[PDB]
């Protein structure tokens, strides 16, 4: 008949949260803060990263619903932080800036977009002052009531200079997960996000995820494979966000073409601070560049897809987003070190029926950054030195619905968010961890009762 | 046959009958080698301990069901049909180990118990008997 | 009977002889899930690798009196009667457990060396013997 | 002869083929013992970590190589020749471990593959097989 | 003793309070039956600007 | 306080300052530890 049978090694697995651990290469050096990012305290990943395809298996997953997601936020988060417990605080620079302007172009094609501040300070003796002066983008000073300014997060959050060796270029991190775990990576090409994804393979942990931090625009993500995926949970809801992926990496040229100073100020004792000496070079304004052509036909591809979740009956309108804070109005980034925000009003003016020359888009500059919305803290990164030229593919997009009022054809969808947790669940969505218990019942002729 | 770790996964539970080994080496993975408080290195500990910890949880179940001699525990007294009766073709002419788990989900607990319990006991004691002559 | 952890403390030895296995099973609580330094988060995983260490101290003395077949080591050898020499019934009709370690604590470090030596080596050697015809 | 930890570290391996377990001993250090990040206490668990890790690779081996009676596991299918091809009297007269390793380092992941998946599958499915009558 | 320690790790440091406080009383009921029990204190500060200081009580 | 004239500089009575100031922080041991070496042990795990 059939009986109880013990067995070990029987390859089964449950859903699960575990913790996973970071698996690098040996490339850690740089000149921001620390380190390379965080990840030289890294165990070096296997040179063979072994995979293998299971057959026949079919598991529903929830990119949607996955846990890894989170500890990765967390992670990445405290990461930021341990870059940032060990380096310069620079409490004392909240005070009382006196401030011109920086007489750019006449008549105005930079507006200034920097002022020239002097202020008092510390020095390397608790004793006699000293009047130093910098340039400052006028992005992140305050007015009060020449005049008298300050820092922004000052008067909510303190400021802890990153000092110069780790970077900010995302290194490959490889999520490993412990023994007795397992990796699951969706290897179907054609996958909506959720449900049974047939062809599956099994890691024991994960490709190079580029920990890019950045909004309305997938940089140097994956690319998606014979198709332009679509996926959110509900589209049918307006209240998620839609998450394009390409095939094609639509270049993006983005460049700071200044030959920027480094200026010394020595908060002393021994701690020293990194201003901005001055610029000099092409003054032009910081941009980038992207061929329209591409742009163009691959937002028409979106323009199909768009459409397979709406009907053959409808048009598509992608509006700038509706304003607000800065860090979702714009396609915030990082790049070769310093931190761009490019209003994308020139990539999203557009409505579709049912059926170079290149785009200039005039990014801005920030300093004190506050990042993952979390206030009360703020880094601030120091002037890079020499002219920045950084180069990048756009995978994605991250895409919010204001329609179903006379929703017949004509939908507006506009960019937007601001929680990195989107990007992160854009390279993560063919993963799922799951815990192995090598244990097994099951009857085959072997016996025991009660 | 050389599938690999879960390789019998998409297969019937007497195809993954012969791959058990696999899934169990994988419970070191060796050299892991996986420094301040070093986020990832809490990370890394944490990982390891928690590993022994999940391996030895089960190991020792197998030290209570006494058998450590693993994969194959057998002996002569019957089997209770009422959970979920199912047929010998309906196992394996029709099931896989992830389906199987679905369905046996409910009465784990319940063998753990006498499995324990019941061979323990009787196998015990008897070996006191026949420490005599 | 099921007393319970511990629940024959309170009984001759030959009562306790039967709920062996109610012990063991606390020997990792399962579930017990026990973040910066987190006072009690180092505790709880020194804790855990503290459990962990005292259950393989053990495991590994009867690894070395290599019985592994636990509960139960028996031999053909006679038995030294110095060490507080007493009567069957002044054991199983007259002590409990704990009365008899107080008793016995003196020559525990006594008779490790010898069931690990002895045996081991005899038994060693021999099965080197047999492996020729 | 009471040697001691690598006490027949200078013999040739026959000779220490029986001190094999004081060795196996020192795998714990019993008291060890070894208060907020405490230099040295950071040092104290990560080793504790490791030797028990350490301790578990090889354990895990041996599960494998499914034999758990360590010290000695022999069968009746003879041995590849190709590797090193020596004498006898080149061995346990002419060489201490130590000498040998220098010379085996090569074919040890190859060993290691064989012991583990020969036996263990052929010996399995066979108990399989007399569990029918 | 550690746990309220941890939970006193994170939260303001307030060294710069140690000023000198210039108080007066709190003329509690008359004549008293709080005896004041409480002091009126007044006193300079730092701001958020570490500059022009502030009068507070 | 009277200092050692090995670790106070100039500047261009004449005012000083110390020597590691305008590089390093300084940190004064307070009173309980020593500075007696007392012989470690280096312990080797199982
Ligand atoms: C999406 O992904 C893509 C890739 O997939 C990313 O593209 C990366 O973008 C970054 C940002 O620019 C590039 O890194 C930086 O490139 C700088 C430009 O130098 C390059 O061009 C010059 C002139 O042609 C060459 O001479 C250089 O080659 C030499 O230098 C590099 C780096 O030192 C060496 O590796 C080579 O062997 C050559 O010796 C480059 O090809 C470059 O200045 C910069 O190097 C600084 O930064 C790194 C890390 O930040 C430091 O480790 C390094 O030591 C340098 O920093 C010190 O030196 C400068 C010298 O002046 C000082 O000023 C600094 O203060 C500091 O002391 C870095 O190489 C990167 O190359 C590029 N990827 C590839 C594959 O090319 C995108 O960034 C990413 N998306 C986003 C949004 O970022
Ligand atoms: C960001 O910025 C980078 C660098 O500025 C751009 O990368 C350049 O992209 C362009 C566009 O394709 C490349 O230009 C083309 O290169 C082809 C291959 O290069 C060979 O030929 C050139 C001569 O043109 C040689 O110098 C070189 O060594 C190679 O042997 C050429 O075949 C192309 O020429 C053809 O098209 C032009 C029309 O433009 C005709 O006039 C020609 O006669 C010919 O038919 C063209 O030169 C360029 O090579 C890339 N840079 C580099 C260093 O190679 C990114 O495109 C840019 N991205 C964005 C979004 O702006
Ligand atoms: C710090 O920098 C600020 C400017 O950035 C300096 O502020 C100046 O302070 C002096 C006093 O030291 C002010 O002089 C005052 O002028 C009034 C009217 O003339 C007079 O009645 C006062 O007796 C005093 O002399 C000066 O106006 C003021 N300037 C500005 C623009 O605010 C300050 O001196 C710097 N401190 C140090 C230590 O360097
Ligand atoms: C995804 O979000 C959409 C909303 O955009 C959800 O549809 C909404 O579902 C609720 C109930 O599930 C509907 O409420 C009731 O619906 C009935 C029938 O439509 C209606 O007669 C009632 O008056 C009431 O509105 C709601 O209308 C509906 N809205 C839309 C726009 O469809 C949908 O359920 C979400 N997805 C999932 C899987 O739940
Ligand atoms: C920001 O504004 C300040 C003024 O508040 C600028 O500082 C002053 O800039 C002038 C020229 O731009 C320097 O002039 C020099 O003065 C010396 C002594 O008077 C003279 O001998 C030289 O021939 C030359 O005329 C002046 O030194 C400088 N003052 C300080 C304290 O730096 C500053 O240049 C502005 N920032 C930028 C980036 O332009
Ligand atoms: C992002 O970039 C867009 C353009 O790509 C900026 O929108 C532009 O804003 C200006 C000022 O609001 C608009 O000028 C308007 O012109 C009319 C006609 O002369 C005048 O009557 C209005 O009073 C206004 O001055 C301009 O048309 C508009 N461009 C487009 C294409 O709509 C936008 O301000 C930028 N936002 C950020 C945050 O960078
Ligand atoms: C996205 O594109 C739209 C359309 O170009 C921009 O909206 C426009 O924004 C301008 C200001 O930037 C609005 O001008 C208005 O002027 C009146 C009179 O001075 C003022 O009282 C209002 O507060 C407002 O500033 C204009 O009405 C508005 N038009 C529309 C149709 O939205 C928007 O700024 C662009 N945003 C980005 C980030 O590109
Ligand atoms: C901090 O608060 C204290 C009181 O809580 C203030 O103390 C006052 O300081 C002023 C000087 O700024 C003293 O004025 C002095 O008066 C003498 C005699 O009239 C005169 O010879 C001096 O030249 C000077 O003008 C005043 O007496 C003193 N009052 C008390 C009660 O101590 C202090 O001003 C506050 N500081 C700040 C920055 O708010
Ligand atoms: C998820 O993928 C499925 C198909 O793979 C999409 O449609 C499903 O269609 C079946 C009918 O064959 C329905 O029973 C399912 O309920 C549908 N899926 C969902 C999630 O509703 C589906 O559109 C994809 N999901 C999204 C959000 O696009
Ligand atoms: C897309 O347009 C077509 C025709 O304009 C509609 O007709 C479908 O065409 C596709 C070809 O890609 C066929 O596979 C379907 O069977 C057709 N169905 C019907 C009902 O005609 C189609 O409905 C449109 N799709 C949407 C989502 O509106
Ligand atoms: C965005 O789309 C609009 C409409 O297609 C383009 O046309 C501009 O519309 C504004 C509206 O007031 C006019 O003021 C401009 O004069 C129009 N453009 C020109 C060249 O005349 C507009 O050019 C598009 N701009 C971008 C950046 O996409
Ligand atoms: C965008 O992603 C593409 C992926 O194709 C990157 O292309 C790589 O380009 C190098 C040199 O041209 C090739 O050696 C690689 O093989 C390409 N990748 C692949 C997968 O084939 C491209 O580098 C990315 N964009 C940028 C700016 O780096
Ligand atoms: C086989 O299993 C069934 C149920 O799966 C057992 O039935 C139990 O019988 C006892 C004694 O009357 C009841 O107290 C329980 O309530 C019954 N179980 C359920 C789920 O109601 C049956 O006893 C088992 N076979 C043997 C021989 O014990
Ligand atoms: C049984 O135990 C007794 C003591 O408990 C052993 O007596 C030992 O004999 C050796 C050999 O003469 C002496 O060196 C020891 O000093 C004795 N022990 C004590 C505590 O003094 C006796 O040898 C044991 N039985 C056997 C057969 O060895
Ligand atoms: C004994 O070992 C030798 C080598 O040490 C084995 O020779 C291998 O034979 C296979 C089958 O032809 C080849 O693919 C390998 O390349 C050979 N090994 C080497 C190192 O070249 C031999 O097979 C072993 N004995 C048996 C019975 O398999
Ligand atoms: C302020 O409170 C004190 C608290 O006792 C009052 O105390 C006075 O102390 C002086 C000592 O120099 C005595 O001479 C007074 O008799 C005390 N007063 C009383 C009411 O007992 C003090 O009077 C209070 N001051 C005011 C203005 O209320
Ligand atoms: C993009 O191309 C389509 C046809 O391929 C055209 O209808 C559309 O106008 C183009 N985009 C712009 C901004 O002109
Ligand atoms: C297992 O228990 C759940 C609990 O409701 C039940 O829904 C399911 O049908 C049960 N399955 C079997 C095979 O007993």
């Amino acid at each position: 008949n059939l009986w109880v049978t013990v067995y070990y090694g029987v390859p089964v697995w449950k859903d699960a949260e575990t913790t996973l651990f970071c698996a690098s290469d040996a490339k850690a050096y740089e000149t921001e803060k620390h380190n390379v990012w965080a990840t030289h305290a890294c165990v070096p990943t296997d040179p063979n990263p072994q995979e293998i395809h299971l057959e026949n298996v079919t598991e529903e997953f929830n990119m949607w619903k996955n846990n890894m997601v989170e500890q990765m936020h967390t992670d990445i988060i405290s990461l930021w932080d341990q870059s940032l417990k060990p380096c310069v605080k620079l409490t004392p620079l909240c005070v009382t800036l006196q401030c011109t302007n920086v007489t750019n172009n006449i008549t105005d094609d930079m507006r200034g977009e920097l002022k020239n501040c002097s202020f008092n300070m510390t020095t390397e003796l608790r004793d006699k002052k000293q009047k130093v002066y910098s340039l400052f983008y006028r992005l992140d000073v305050v007015q009060i009531n020449n005049k008298e300014y300050r820092l922004i997060n000052c008067n909510t959050s303190a400021i802890t200079q990153a000092c110069p060796k780790v970077s900010f270029e995302p290194i490959p991190i490889h999520y490993c997960a412990p023994a007795g775990f397992a990796i699951l990576k969706c290897k179907d090409k054609k996958f909506n996000g959720t449900g049974p994804c047939p062809s599956v393979s099994t890691v024991q942990c994960t490709h190079g995820i580029k920990p890019v931090v950045s909004t309305q625009l997938l940089l140097n993500g994956s690319l998606a494979e014979e198709e332009v995926m679509i996926r959110s949970e509900n589209i049918t809801n307006n209240a998620k966000n839609i998450l394009v992926q390409f095939n094609t990496p639509v270049q993006i040229n983005c460049t700071r073409p200044n030959n920027n100073t480094r200026k010394s100020i020595r908060i002393g004792p021994g701690q020293a601070f990194y201003a901005t000496g001055d610029i000099i070079g092409d003054i032009r304004q910081a941009h980038c560049n992207v061929s329209k052509a591409t742009w163009n036909e691959t937002l028409g591809k979106v323009v199909k897809q768009l459409r397979k979740h709406f009907g053959n009956n409808t048009i598509i309108r992608f509006a700038n987003s509706s304003g607000g804070d800065l860090e979702v109005t714009t396609h915030s980034f990082n790049c070769g070190g310093e931190f761009f925000y490019c209003n994308t009003s020139g990539l999203f003016n557009s409505t579709w029926i049912s059926n170079n020359d290149s785009i200039t888009l005039p990014c801005r500059i920030k300093q004190i950054i506050n990042m993952w919305q979390r206030i009360g803290q703020a880094m601030y990164a120091p002037p890079i030195q020499g002219v920045i030229r950084c180069v990048s593919n756009i995978t994605g997009l991250i895409l919010t619905r204001d329609g179903g009022s006379t929703n017949s054809t004509t939908e507006t969808f506009r960019p937007g968010g601001g929680d990195m947790r989107d990007n992160w669940r854009s390279e993560l969505y063919k993963y799922k961890v799951v815990k192995i218990e090598p244990l097994g019942v099951a009857p085959t002729r072997c016996k025991r009762r009660v | 046959v050389f599938l690999g770790f879960l390789g019998a996964a998409g297969s019937t539970m007497g195809a993954a009958s012969m791959t058990l080994t696999v899934q169990a080496r994988n419970l070191l993975s060796g050299i892991v080698q996986q420094l301040k408080l070093t986020v990832w290195g809490i990370k890394q500990l944490q990982a390891r301990v928690l590993a022994v910890e999940r391996y030895l949880r089960d190991q020792q179940l197998l030290g209570i069901w006494g058998c450590s001699g693993k994969l194959i525990c057998c002996t002569n007294v019957p089997w209770n049909s009422s959970w979920s009766n199912r047929n010998l073709s309906e196992i394996w002419d029709n099931m896989t180990w992830l389906q199987w788990d679905k369905e046996i989900s409910n009465y784990t607990q319940i063998i753990y118990g006498l499995l324990e319990e019941s061979q323990n006991q009787q196998e015990k004691n008897e070996q006191d008997l026949l420490a005599l002559d």
